[PDB]
């Protein structure tokens, strides 16, 4: 998942914009910290391309 | 035993509360403030006081509930705030703890209150270790358990509520409020037994040590009576267990604590105390008090102890609550119901 | 020899006794001044206590300065070392009663500033326990002389 | 020789026995005195019981001081510090009594200021001590003059 | 020589052991009294049983000084010494034993008074310590006779 | 000489451990007796348990007393001073122990008469440890043995 | 000699180990029979297996005792104190062990009778050290001894 | 001599970390116990690991006494008391280290019991220390043996 | 002499730090595989850093044995003494870093499966000191036998 | 030469003191600046009180030095070394009491600095425990200066 | 000899200071890199620096080691000596230091990227102690045996 | 000789002094650094404040390294020898100073940018004594030194 998520980001990301880029690339499960994680919802940072990660 | 005392910190501290001495409210002081059914004559006798310093400053003949509010912040910023900055080494460490312990029960209180819609910044009186400016409102605003964390980070010493909110993360006692507060109070009582265990070999306590192991009772009988009447919820932590090792044990103590009622720990429990452990909730608030209160008067006459500090802040308190029923009933005409019945507050 | 450490031990821990009374007495002082700040001519009086009791040391310390003998003997130096004590420990033990006693005297003065009058009596009774030992002292210095010189 | 360190050993003990005693009790007996304003003559009385046990402890330095003669030995010297020894340490732990007693016995008075002199009688019982190794002390100061092993 | 410091030795412990015992069941007569001044009688013996430690003390001290000769050995020494060791530190455990039951007690009593020749029980057994201990330190010394211990 | 000392460790040692036990044991029983005044009978079981070990030091004590001569070597002088050191030290560590258990025991006396002596049993299992130290304590103390001139 | 000092080694410190075991044992079985007044019987094990090696170390200083004569050379001394240690220490050192194991297991008895079996085996593997010692120690012991030389 | 040392160091110490291991192991194991009753085995698996290393330190003593002549020779006694102090102090390492992770793996027994090989496995690796310790005395004992020929 | 000291050392502070290492490290790990029961292999790989000190430490000492059985003197000792002081050290310091930094590591390693690499590298300093000890001591090794000589 | 050990006392003590005064008086400061910093003017003269301890320090120890030349007797060694010591620890003492004092009340002037006049006063009393030692050390320096006969 | 003892303080305590600085940056390095995943690059600088104290401390011990020999004189003895202490005591130190702002440090590079380099700028004066120690040992090492001991 | 650890001391000394104020002082920083981002160039002056004492150190330590010799006469090697003891413990004094003040001097540029003049003053009052034990160096070694074999 991880290696997926970046290699998208990477290629894809340039289309929506350089001020959409931001970097905070990583996953974080455990509850030490709440950064590293995309979704358009949050000021923190934002998706770069139409992306949903699905987790069954 | 005593008087090998070189604490730069605590004799700072005890000349501050030694003036206060003089102004002290005592027993006598609500005994005569009772009688009172005029706005004159009560305003009068309390003026001399350290709460009177307040009302000499603005004369206020309506004595209203907001006025006692302002009467608080004025107070507890004066007497406590201010002087904890000053002090530094053990003696600042175990201050800022027993505040702090009323402390983690408030701050559950205001963010569970927020969910529902309670105050976004406005707090009310209660011995507390920072003001309504500093800490407490942030702490407030916020809903989730996350942000309770970044803001205890900031404020040196680390509060123990920082320890609290790490077992409370797992949802050992879910979100039903009474089963939080229950184990707020549990690790309350376990980390003052602590802090004074640190600090024994240079004061001397026998009334202190005596009355921290009766508040203790007393808040397990108090968890009980509360509890009961709407079963009490075991596997969660709701039920206290403490040191005890003479006629209590760890079993006993739990069971005592509990909604079961159980006569055998009650034995142990007293046997010559007025407070046995009843299903009356009134007649027993009489008695907590007065015991409560005294142990802490003659504690006083202690002086650049540890033991003196901790009577003092402890009295504070319970006299905050008694102010505030005597200058509201006087304000609309009428008598008070507690301070007329018991004689030591 | 050991009357030189005679001195020594003499001006040491009568320093101790008395600096140990002033510091405690003064935060005492510090902290009644932040309620009621006039009460200073009565709380200033604790702290001169302890500082008389050097007076009386530095007399028994120049004394056996001038009462060394030519090199000294093992038994000289013993005499003249138990001088030098007996003035400093007795000088410490009352320096140290005069700074618990005073401190809580000096909140005394804070609450009632009338009764004042009562802790300075105390005071003056721990006094004496400095002025047994200088006694002693000044005899111990005399004997070392004595003898034809020990 | 030792018997100087001996002297010392007497006023230096019985006063730290004293600076303690009169220390616990002082701290107490501000605390009551600023409360009740007609206790202060009670105060008075705890106070000087460890005052007198120097007293008793400078009679024996002086038997002493005086008993040293010239250029003693080991022996000599020993059993002069054996007797300093023993109303110096006796004095220490007298004194200790006084003062834990004094400071409880300030909220006994406050309390029932009937029983005063009830807690006067409690204290005596710690001076028996002081009497005891003060006779002890004389007993051996006579005998330990030897100038030079008898 | 030891035999001064044996005479020392007993009178350093069992003083400070008399002293806490008074100490500790003092500041808890102080605090039941506030509740009942009528058990002054009942309170004052658990007091009383540290002070009497002392007395038997005396009696081995004044023996032991009487028996101190003016040229003495290595063995004599030891006898002495080894003699005043023994009831001074049984004198400092018996002591530290009534102090500890006497302050719980006198508890005892304040809450219920009848119970009260129960705690005089307890506390007897703590002072059979000080008595073994003076009798083997006497005897030690009586039967051994050098030249009379000389 | 090393032989005298092991007369008074032997019954100093053994005297504290039950002190110890004795003052421990003490606390408990006032408490428990507010629970149930009736429990004076088994109540004085466990305090007195400890101080049966003394009784037995005692005589050893005197046996070594009388063995004594005039002069002991170095050899001679360790075994009568490590023979003292067994009685004293099984006492001291009894008597710890009974003091423990008999104390926190009288909570299960009070509630439950009849594991009353399981208490005891418990205890018990202690006492052993002095009578072996004694036993041990007499047959080093006559081989060492052979009064003066080693 | 050097041997009665290896007695003493033995008979102090295994002494003292069995004492730790039945204390910190003893509060927990007396913590749990008033609550549980029918599990005695099973109590009762984990108390009694820390006595079992303490009887061990008894016999050891007993058999040292017998094994020695009025004195004896260095090289017999030696292996004799040595041989004191191995029970002393061992036995001091499991019977520590067997008492902490032991408490925390009789609360695991108030919760779980049927499973008291299963703390008596966590006891029994801390008796190899000690039981262990006694063989070697006893070994030693009888080789040594021929009084002067090995 | 310096032999006595050599069976003094690696009986003491590696008694003691065997005591320490099983203890600590032992306060997890009976928590943990009323949870889950059934995983006894597993738990009992621990606990034993640190017993083992007394046998060797014993076995090596044996030999160390065997070892020590009366000849006395600094450098071959040295070299018995450096033997000794190899298989203790890395005894009382291997203890220390086994009761931490006994203690915090018998909770990850309880959560997780399928995995309760890795526990073992972190366990283990201070068992090196051990044969580190063994293989190293062993030599030394060996070379050692000469009964200090100077 | 000293050179056998050396051996001694070698092995005492070398294990001593490894168990350090093992406990602190082991009570992280143990509790953290109860979240995620897949960290167990990188978690071990903490607690192998502290095992290989000790392997180092194993063949210094053993050269050292060979070198020892004979008498030597001041020369070879002091030469010998260094050596084993020198994987003593790093043993002992490497030892303590690695636990420290592994506890804390434990977050590290279980969050960052992609930093784990960074934790490696902080442990992987502190095995830089153990190098440092081991080779400058064989060095010293093969140079310190000479025999004898003062 | 034991004078280059007075010289050394004197400079060292002081300058610890001195430190030590500072060290307290400073952290008061800093924060009392921040909270009013308009007390910075007042705030200043209590930290530079503990440091005139020092001054006196320097100018025994130039004295001192220039007449030790390279060669003195052993007996005036003694004096000067001796007269080194009782400024060095004076100075200590009175360092501690000015930094306690120092502290205390620029926390006075933080609430109140109306009477920030009297928190100086204190500390010049203090100034005196240093003054009277400095005096005595410079009489005994120069008339030990004579080689034989002070 | 004192060469040995110059040998032994250098590896010993410079090791020591670098491990501890390792260890305590580590404690924060292991925290910050959870939070973000981003700052290894930092993280790896302010740990590494108390490893490079450890190889100039490496060189030091070296030149010593060839030096080393107890037939040498004193005068190379004690220049062995004045090396080792130096570098060691000073790398103790500068462990220290670079630990301490070493852990605090770690909340300035997460936050303040910018303000990295303000970490690196302190770092830089704690390392001045390390040339400081290393730099007279040099010389010191070039006198013991000329041409920097080749 | 003794001089060589006058050499010892210089260095030693007043290196712990620099670091335990680059320390303290750093922690104050670090935090600021990301309280305030633009304090960085107040920040740094009074962290290398301590650090500056070093270099008064290393000029002493190198005169006194280069003129020592195989055995230096007693005389001159403690004036050697105390010139050392002075500059060491006034730089770690000075430092310590620093320190504490210099913590608490960071609060200070933090709130008020004008009171930074005011933080620099307090640790440059210490400063003063640094400085004063290497004048008191000084001038003794000037005389100490002569070349190698003073």
């Amino acid at each position: 998942l991880s290696k997926c998520k970046s290699e998208l980001i990477d290629a894809f990301g340039f289309l929506g914009g350089n001020a959409f880029m931001k970097d905070k690339k990583g996953k974080i499960n455990k509850q030490d910290t709440s950064l590293h994680q995309y979704a358009s919802l949050v000021d923190t940072e934002y998706e770069p391309f139409v992306m949903y990660i699905i987790n069954l | 035993m005593e008087g090998v005392y070189f604490n730069i910190d605590n004799g700072f501290i005890e000349g501050v509360v030694r003036g206060y001495r003089n102004g002290l409210l005592s027993n006598n002081q609500y005994i005569n403030l009772t009688q009172c059914d005029t706005l004159e004559d009560l305003k009068l006798q309390l003026s001399s006081t350290d709460y009177g310093n307040f009302l000499s400053s603005v004369s206020s003949e309506s004595l209203t509930t907001s006025l006692i509010q302002e009467y608080a912040s004025s107070k507890l910023y004066h007497e406590f705030n201010y002087i904890r900055d000053q002090s530094s080494g053990s003696t600042r460490k175990f201050m800022d703890y027993i505040t702090y312990g009323y402390m983690i029960d408030n701050v559950a209180l205001m963010i569970t209150g927020t969910i529902h819609d309670r105050d976004k910044g406005e707090i009310l009186q209660r011995c507390h270790p920072l003001g309504w400016f500093d800490t407490l409102p942030t702490l407030s605003v916020a809903t989730d358990l996350e942000s309770l964390y970044e803001t205890v980070l900031v404020d040196t010493p680390l509060a123990p509520y920082f320890k609290n909110c790490f077992d409370t993360a797992e949802e050992l006692d879910d979100m039903n409020i009474e089963i939080i507060r229950n184990k707020l109070y549990k690790a309350y009582l376990e980390d003052f037994y602590n802090f004074v265990t640190e600090e024994i070999p240079e004061p001397a306590k026998e009334c202190m040590q005596t009355l921290l192991g009766f508040e203790a009772d007393r808040r397990s009988i108090n968890i009980a009576l509360n509890s009961l009447q709407s079963s009490d919820i075991d596997p969660d932590l709701k039920s206290d267990l403490l040191p005890n090792i003479g006629k209590l044990y760890p079993l006993a103590t739990f069971h005592l604590a509990q909604a079961q009622d159980f006569e055998g720990v009650r034995a142990a429990l007293a046997n010559v105390y007025e407070y046995r452990g009843f299903l009356e909730t009134g007649n027993l608030e009489d008695h907590f008090y007065q015991l409560e209160m005294e142990l802490c008067r003659d504690a006083f006459t202690q002086q650049f102890a540890i033991s003196t500090v901790w009577a003092w802040m402890k009295s504070k308190e319970q006299e905050v609550r008694n102010i505030t029923w005597i200058a509201e009933c006087i304000a609309q005409n009428q008598r008070e119901r507690i301070n007329n019945y018991i004689s030591v507050y | 020899f050991f009357g030189a450490i005679g001195c020594a031990s003499a001006i040491i821990f009568t320093s101790l006794g008395a600096a140990y009374g002033t510091a405690k007495s003064g935060v005492g002082i510090c902290a009644t001044c932040v309620l009621r700040p006039d009460l200073l001519f009565k709380n200033i009086v604790p702290v001169i206590m302890a500082g008389i009791i050097a007076i009386y040391g530095l007399v028994v310390s120049v004394l056996v300065c001038y009462s060394l003998g030519q090199k000294q003997a093992l038994y000289t130096g013993f005499i003249q070392l138990g001088a030098g004590l007996s003035v400093g420990l007795s000088g410490l033990a009352a320096g140290f009663a005069i700074g618990i006693v005073g401190d809580a005297g000096v909140r005394g003065s804070s609450q009632q500033p009338r009764l004042f009058v009562g802790m300075i009596l105390i005071l003056i009774f721990a006094e004496v326990l400095g002025l047994y030992g200088l006694i002693v002292a000044l005899l111990l210095n005399s004997r070392a002389t004595q003898d034809v010189v020990c």
